């Protein structure tokens, strides 16, 4: 039935494409685990790192620092505040 | 200088080093859970067929 | 000793030990879902088994 | 005839591999994300140039702490004095 034939030829088509990708996807995934581990034996080896992990951790937590001194000014900036803006006129005048 | 050295001596020769052989086996289980979430990511290829004819 | 303790000063108030914190909950969570789409699939394919 | 069966499992065999592939393509592109975010751990003048900048809005802090304030150390003191009134 003629234009079945023509179909199965384009379906035949790939098939041959992917099986070449999958074959190279399956290299991938072993090059991705030989890119892993790897770095299980740098770990292994060496002292993983450490000082970017220091300086890191430490960018943020200056950032972190911040947020939380940033809030002890809001509370102190407005516990001093509302505290002149009652007190300074507590007795208006006496 | 000295005991500022022996605060890292602690640090490096007994710390570090655990937390470093922790970390190190911490991330290959990172790696690996990763890993193990692709396992059940197969265990939806296999779902996948099933679904095939549903 | 300035220079020193002004560096390692910012460990004292932040470092590893907080990378593992974080791998000690990680995998677990990884493990949480490795099992919710593991044994969860085992209860899919139950029931897409059955049903189909 | 017959192929209408052929072709259509020879496309259902295109598509599986389809999926197959791109749960290879996912695989693999899952696998890129677990070691690219590892590549994280495995320039200094930024570092110096905040940190140094992060450390200094925090020792600016430190000072608008002491104007936005410390002035609670008197202001509380007005809290006990200011009351007076009563």
């Amino acid at each position: 039935i003629k234009e079945l034939q023509e179909q199965l030829r384009n379906c035949k088509e790939q098939v041959h494409t992917q099986e070449a990708q999958l074959s190279y996807l399956k290299m991938q995934v072993s090059n991705r685990d030989g890119e892993i581990n790897r770095l299980k034996t740098r770990l292994d080896v060496g002292g993983i790192n450490m000082v970017k992990l220091v300086q890191d951790y430490n960018y943020m937590q200056q950032n972190d620092k911040i947020k939380l001194l940033n809030h002890q000014i809001d509370y102190l900036n407005k516990e001093n505040t509302e505290m002149d803006s009652i007190l300074r006129s507590k007795p208006y005048i006496a | 200088n000295q005991e500022l050295e022996q605060q890292l001596c602690i640090i490096e020769k007994s710390l570090n080093p655990l937390k470093a052989e922790n970390q190190k086996l911490m991330r290959e289980n990172n790696n690996l859970q990763s890993e193990i979430i692709l396992s059940s990511e197969n265990a939806q290829q296999k779902y996948n067929l099933l679904t095939v004819r549903l």
